[PDB]
């Protein structure tokens, strides 16, 4: 899985997560067609990479957290741009 | 979808919502 | 026992899922097996310091509790290449870590690299 963000970073997910991320129902429906070029070199309009960082660790912690790191307490309410992430509606 | 409600379930955030500014990279801080 | 690290090459983020007892040499292979770049011209660069190929990932200080799921250690990934001078470019020992002025004035997350916007 290779992210592209509007700054033109790529991001590399290794698809031990990924797999466990594409059992969660993604946005990755939608769209009309996401064909395997697209699950391939995904990229993303009008949003930074910063924001797409914390959503990749995000995820990368949900796969971890709802597998065998369900010891400890969810996420760290601490930073507050979880919202920011929200304004995009479609995600 | 995913993050709209994975976002709740990471951080409540009971803030105002406003169109993010040019400037940086994040919401605007009034109402609409 | 676990170790998430992130391998980053300027505009490229490979997110890397290895383990204590993994060396700094495998993590280059495993890039190598990605960007199809040789691991001789590979420098992997973990808090602006030379990691050793020979030495594990457990002696190169990736503690799981610097190298959190929640966020993982970014190591800077310099590819050695003839007049091409973007290798300076993604050098700590040369240059500082890319950070964007206006995600400057910000505060810390909840774990490193994370951070706070106000």
């Amino acid at each position: 899985v290779k992210l592209i963000s509007s700054d033109g970073h790529e991001f590399i997910v290794k698809r031990e997560h990924a797999l466990t991320s594409g059992t969660i129902k993604a946005m990755l429906s939608g769209p009309g067609q996401f064909a395997e070029n697209e699950t391939n070199e995904v990229n993303f309009r009008e949003i930074p990479s910063h924001v797409l960082s914390k959503v990749c660790m995000y995820f990368t912690y949900k796969v971890r957290y709802t597998n065998s790191s369900t010891e400890i307490p969810e996420f760290p309410i601490a930073p507050e741009i979880a919202l920011e992430l929200l304004m995009a509606a479609n995600f | 979808g995913s993050l709209q409600y994975l976002a709740l379930a990471a951080l409540i955030k009971p803030k105002q919502i406003k169109p993010p500014l040019p400037s940086v990279r994040k919401l605007t801080e009034d109402r609409w | 026992m676990d170790v998430f690290l992130m391998i980053r090459r300027h505009k490229t983020t490979i997110f890397t899922d290895a383990k204590e007892s993994s060396t700094v040499f495998e993590l280059k292979r495993i890039v190598e097996g990605i960007l199809k770049r040789p691991p001789d011209e590979q420098r992997l660069y973990k808090d602006d310091q030379l990691l050793d190929d020979g030495k594990t990932l457990g002696e190169c200080g990736f503690t799981s509790q610097t190298a959190r799921p929640q966020a993982p250690a970014t190591v800077g990934l310099a590819f050695r290449a003839d007049d091409t001078f973007e290798a300076l470019c993604i050098e700590p020992f040369s240059s500082p870590p890319e950070l964007p002025d206006v995600m400057k004035p910000q505060d810390s997350g909840s774990s490193a690299n994370e951070q706070a916007v106000q």
